[PDB]
């Protein structure tokens, strides 16, 4: 058995390791413990503690990918680990939609962020986050089966469908778009006076921070709906299930790359960490 | 524990009378008033209603100013203004009539300090129209010098504004420029945007994203 | 002046309902534990109910849980007592009593005056051997207690209350914690004791002196009192 | 300004009739003060867990 | 296979009367239905077999490695 | 001035003859055959994190375990050094604070500041909550330290260059200290609080008497600002901090200086300085986020309390000398051991 993309992906996935978990715990570590409580450290320790599951998680599917298949544990571990890493994943995901709202409403709703702006607000938006991130694992937790096959055994699972253009919604039209206009609109209004020394900083940052979402997402859910469209038994079928594994390595390099454009972007979080290590 | 119990219980909830007090008071916007002694601060403070400092805070559209006239403290500066930090913003208000070396000083020393290196300054030129009146009685090259140019009341006020301006050095901040009559009420309108434009900027600082 | 006045007391057919009102002025109520300390007409004192600042914690007696009512009208400054079922033995005066809980604070400080009511296995036991010392004034009369369980705490505060209740009047305290005289209480007071071994230790007895005592512990509820050592003239 | 320099010149003849002991001297009671309460300092010797109040 | 016999097993049976034959013989039906139209016994049996076949077989195709996420 | 400035000069000149002839020998030539405390790790046991502004000010009670500390959100919280608890709350009249005291007996916390008023409030009051006392309102600047002789006396430093012994029964000053050329920032009183020291921002340091009212002796070391100060525990001594990045140890009755506590590494300003129960460890704060810990004796830094991410602005040791409480910009109140 020889196949370049498992390679690949298991390439991938020891580069997310090696540039992410230690990364992801050094920034956590900082916003628990080092960082203050402020309103933007909520944001960047529930996302650190998202990334930092996906990166626990990801030595399940390493480990699977090793062995290319066959699920030596019971149904409960097939039932529970293909659910915390979509938890994961997709808090991971509405927070950077949550981090880019809010540095919309700290632009255009300056009067109104600073009264009814606390860390209370913070922490019900990041429950309600966690809250819904939980209702979108539900679905894979309650339709996973584990197949007697043969000696070797590999556990998976019009419901389908549905449930995959929800999760294509939900996990990438809103928060992208959601993302695009919030920082097109600080943008447009960082060229209104007092602003115009900036926006060779702030959209390099942007662009740079959609890009990496739009590149290390866009793959998963582009083969995660052909995988519909393309019907199995047909060698483009077998091909884009084998990239699968390539696409689910970028989109844990998504969680991976996450710590550093987001917390040392905050060049106090940056000071604050250097400052510990 | 036998009774620590409610010691405990105690601690806890004034730690959360703490944190409500907190919250409660980081919504009001902080402006430290300063200037040379009788250069309107009197009028520019009572124009927005309401011994050492005279704290005046008032609501502005749903926004809580605290405007703190600190004029009266005989003492120097430099031991007692690092308390002034994390306010919005740093008033300035300097008499045009009477002339502007001392002012001139204080601004400079002032927006240089090390503590209000990203608090931007608002700059007040009131007596606009006394300016103008003794514009037309006496030439403005009494207490400058070096300024040649037309004698005119719009280029005198353009010169006083760039000599303030020419004052800071950092690009983190910026200096708002206002005249005043001092018979208009209409001086809260400009501190108010002033103010709004600065938590816009220290929002986008403190995300990381300016 | 501090005052503490309850009111709701009379007599009730058994097995009613009856609401106890302790109206309170002159401190600040919203940050005091408000106790509910029961007195027999004949026997001593017996704990029923504690509810502390914010409702937060609410404690009840052995015979008391399950049917009484403790709460709080802290905007209305009154303290309440809900009691349901009333038996037989409930038939006695009811006094309020309110207590602060921090470093150094001194619970069960102020007494109300008091209603009446009347109706027609692991708690420290604290036993009281004196039930009558007449003493002439002029003398150093003192009275012991004792507890099943050690009083002394790991932090190394003893939990020792002592209360002196002149006849006709409301218990006053008197110790605090076994060591500490009381706010107001004259310095010839004087507290000692080790682990279970408590003795009140009283120098030159005056007239206005005379009255029961009582010793209370607060080491864990439920606050158990003693039998009362009355203390007589000659 | 007279008042305030015959106040300065007497504060100063109020201090110069101060007696003053050698430097060596207060060295040495400092020294032998440092030395006597170094065994009560729980700063300069650590202090057991078991003692420690704040452990 | 192994466990495909349970599966052909139910699938034979998942009919009425007979039961047999026309599902254990079933390119799906969309172009193997012409026959001698076998009468209207079991046309509709073997439309569904095929269907039924095919939906187990692209399941387990999927499940040999659907990798932990999707 | 004429001949009065010549006689304030030559008076002057003989006063620093006095002094300087009376240095046989410096602290450092006589100390140096001692071995030094060596590295002194001190661990953060406890943090109070119940402020939310910038530590201006922290006292500690006779009794060792609670600790008071004001910041700017109005707030004076009484600590429970023991268990980190808090047993008091005071919303302040005026945020702006740079003093606070806590009585002896326990009864009294102070209260100063920018307001000009030195506030007294009753912390045992029978009503529970506590009230203020008195708000003693006779300083023309902002007041810099507040020290209580007994429950009913204080003694206040305040910017309008004099410190003012005051009567908490009456609220009239009692006795008046004038004489500093500058605004006095700092104020320690000594063991038998007969007698206290002032540092003021024109540098130097001011010899009080409470009794007398009249100033004993003036200490011209310092290059800049005094910011700190606090006697040696034997109530002969005393170390000033000042914004010349050094701490100097002066001594009471040699009227002179003892040993500059100075590293070249260090430019930043001490803003507290405190002693031990010996007096050998001077836990002076800096300004360059650190606590360093000097020994009087040895004027070597023995260790460094780092873990403070902003200035500390208020060090204080215990009486029992068990911890030392460090108050800086980041509202934290840590306590060290």
């Amino acid at each position: 058995w020889n196949e370049p993309p498992v390679i690949l992906s298991m390439v991938i996935l020891s580069l997310t390791f090696l540039l992410g978990l230690p990364g992801n715990g050094l920034v956590l570590w900082v916003a628990g413990l080092k960082m203050q409580r402020t309103v933007n450290t909520i944001w960047f320790l529930h996302l650190t503690l998202a990334d930092l599951l996906c990166c626990l998680s990801l030595p399940f599917s390493l480990a699977h990918l090793a062995l290319q298949g066959q699920w030596p544990y019971g149904r409960f571990l097939c039932k529970l680990i293909p659910s915390i890493i979509v938890l994961n994943m997709f808090a991971s995901v509405f927070l950077l939609t949550a981090i880019s709202l809010d540095r919309c409403l700290v632009v255009f709703k300056p009067i109104w962020c600073q009264n009814h702006r606390n860390v209370g607000m913070a922490c019900s938006i990041c429950g309600c986050i966690w809250v819904v991130a939980f209702v979108m694992c539900i679905p894979v937790f309650v339709y996973r089966e584990i197949f007697t096959t043969d000696n070797h055994n590999r556990c998976g699972y019009t419901p389908l469908v549905a449930i995959t253009i929800t999760r294509l919604v939900v996990g990438f039209l809103l928060p992208s778009v959601i993302m695009i206009a919030c920082y097109s609109f600080i943008v447009f209004r960082m060229q209104r006076g007092r602003f115009a020394k900036s926006q060779s900083k702030t959209f390099r940052v942007a662009v740079v921070v959609v890009a990496v979402f739009l590149v290390c997402w866009t793959p998963y859910h582009i083969f995660g709906v052909l995988s519909l469209l393309t019907d199995p038994e047909t060698p483009l079928g077998k091909t884009l299930m084998s990239w699968d594994h390539v696409c689910i390595a970028l989109a844990s390099a998504n969680s991976c790359f996450n710590p550093f454009l987001y917390a040392l972007l905050g060049k106090d979080f940056r000071k604050k960490a250097r400052q510990s290590i | 524990s036998a009774e620590e119990r409610a010691a405990l219980e105690r601690s806890k909830a004034i730690e959360k009378n703490l944190k409500e007090d907190g919250i409660s008071a980081a919504k009001d916007v902080k402006l430290l008033l300063l200037g040379a002694d009788n250069s309107g601060k009197s009028t520019i403070v009572k124009q927005m209603k309401i011994t050492g400092i005279v704290e005046t805070h008032f609501t502005f559209k749903n926004l809580h100013f605290r405007l703190f006239d600190v004029g009266g403290q005989r003492s120097e500066r430099k031991k007692w203004i690092h308390c002034f930090e994390d306010v919005t913003a740093i008033i300035f208000c300097v008499d045009l009539s009477d002339y502007m070396h001392e002012s001139l000083m204080l601004f400079d020393s002032i927006c240089n300090n090390k503590f209000f290196i990203d608090t931007s300054i608002i700059l007040f030129l009131n007596k606009k129209d006394l300016f103008g009146e003794k514009i037309k009685k006496s030439p403005l090259t009494i207490c400058f010098p070096e300024y040649t140019g037309p004698n005119t009341y719009e280029d005198a006020a353009a010169y006083i504004q760039a000599q303030f301006e020419s004052k800071n050095r950092s690009p983190n901040k910026e200096i708002y420029c206002h005249m005043t009559c001092a018979t208009d009420t209409n001086n809260a309108q400009v501190i108010f945007d002033a103010v709004t434009d600065i938590i816009i900027a220290n929002n986008l600082r403190g995300c990381g994203l300016y | 002046d501090v005052q503490l006045v309850e009111s709701g007391g009379g007599l009730v057919q058994p097995g009613g309902s009856r609401k106890l009102s302790c109206s309170a002025s002159g401190f600040a109520f919203s940050s005091f534990g408000m106790h509910w300390v029961r007195q027999a007409p004949e026997k001593g004192l017996e704990w029923v109910a504690y509810i502390s600042s914010g409702s937060g914690t609410i404690y009840y007696a052995d015979t008391v849980k399950g049917r009484f009512t403790i709460s709080r009208d802290d905007p209305k400054n009154t303290l309440f007592l809900q009691m349901t079922s009333l038996r037989s033995e409930d038939t006695a005066m009811y006094y309020c009593v309110r207590s602060i809980y921090y470093y150094g604070s001194s619970p069960f400080d102020f007494w109300g005056q008091g209603t009446t009511l009347t109706v027609s296995g692991s708690d420290i036991v604290m036993t009281q051997a004196t039930s009558s010392v007449p003493v002439t004034p002029g003398e150093s009369v003192s009275i012991s207690c004792r507890s099943s369980k050690s009083l002394l705490h790991s932090n190394g505060n003893t939990y020792l209350y002592w209360f002196l209740q002149r006849p006709g009047q409301s218990p006053q305290l008197l110790i605090y914690r076994m060591s500490n005289l009381a706010s107001g209480v004259p310095d010839r007071f004087s507290g000692s004791g080790s682990g279970t071994a408590f003795t009140l230790t009283i120098s030159r007895l005056e007239a206005e002196d005379v009255g029961v005592y009582y010793c209370m512990q607060h080491l864990e509820y439920p606050l158990t009192f003693g039998a009362g050592t009355k203390l007589e003239l000659k | 300004s007279i008042a305030q320099a015959r106040k300065l010149v007497e504060q100063l003849k109020m201090e110069a009739n101060i007696d003053r002991i050698k430097v060596s001297k207060a060295a040495a009671d400092l020294m032998a003060y440092c030395e006597a309460h170094a065994k009560e300092d729980p700063l300069l010797t650590p202090v057991p867990a078991s003692e420690n109040p704040f452990r | 296979s192994v466990q495909l016999t349970e599966k052909r097993m139910d699938k034979v049976g998942k009919y009425p009367k007979e039961l047999r034959k026309c599902c254990e013989d079933g390119f799906s039906c969309q172009r193997r239905t012409r026959f001698i139209s076998l009468g209207e016994a079991c046309k509709k049996v073997f439309l569904d077999c095929c269907n039924y076949i095919t939906e187990l077989r692209r399941q387990h195709a999927r499940a040999s490695h659907l990798g932990l996420a999707r | 001035l004429d001949q009065l400035r010549q006689e304030a000069e030559q008076l002057k000149n003989q006063i620093r003859d006095a002094r300087k002839a009376c240095a046989d020998a410096t602290l450092s030539q006589i100390t140096n055959n001692i071995d030094p405390v060596g590295r002194i790790q001190m661990r953060t046991r406890r943090t109070l994190r119940g402020h939310l502004a910038k530590i201006y000010a922290m006292h500690w009670g006779t009794d060792s375990r609670l600790l008071v500390s004001a910041s700017q959100d109005g707030k004076l919280i009484i600590w429970d050094s023991y268990t980190t608890n808090k047993v008091h709350a005071i919303p302040l009249r005026s945020s702006w604070v740079m003093t606070c005291a806590y009585a002896p007996s326990g009864n009294y916390v102070a209260c100063g500041g920018l307001d000009n008023i030195c506030s007294i409030y009753n912390l045992k009051t029978r009503e529970g909550n506590v009230r203020v006392s008195r708000e003693l309102a006779g300083h023309t600047g902002y007041l810099s330290c507040c020290r209580f002789l007994d429950d009913n006396q204080i003694v206040t430093s305040s910017g309008d260059t004099t410190c003012a012994l005051w009567d908490i029964e009456t609220g009239q000053q009692t006795t008046t200290f004038t004489g500093h050329t500058g605004d006095v920032m700092s104020l320690s009183l000594a063991p038998d609080t007969r007698l206290f020291v002032s540092g003021a921002c024109d540098a130097s340091a001011k010899l009080w008497d409470v009794r007398e009212g009249m100033c004993r002796q003036t200490f011209t070391g310092h290059e800049s600002d005094i910011n700190a100060i606090c006697f040696f525990p034997n109530g002969n001594a005393f170390a000033t901090g000042s914004d010349d990045a050094t701490c100097r140890l002066f001594d009471l009755r040699a009227d002179q200086e003892l040993m500059t506590y100075s590293h070249d590494n260090i430019i930043c300003g001490i803003t507290s300085v405190s002693f031990s129960k010996s007096g050998r460890l001077l836990l002076a704060g800096y300004d360059d986020f650190n606590c360093n810990v000097w020994d009087a004796l040895k004027a070597d830094r023995a260790g460094v309390l780092a873990g403070h991410d902003n200035r500390v602005s208020c060090l204080g040791v215990t009486d029992d000398g068990m911890a030392v409480a460090t108050g800086s910009w980041d509202s934290f109140l840590k306590i060290w051991n």
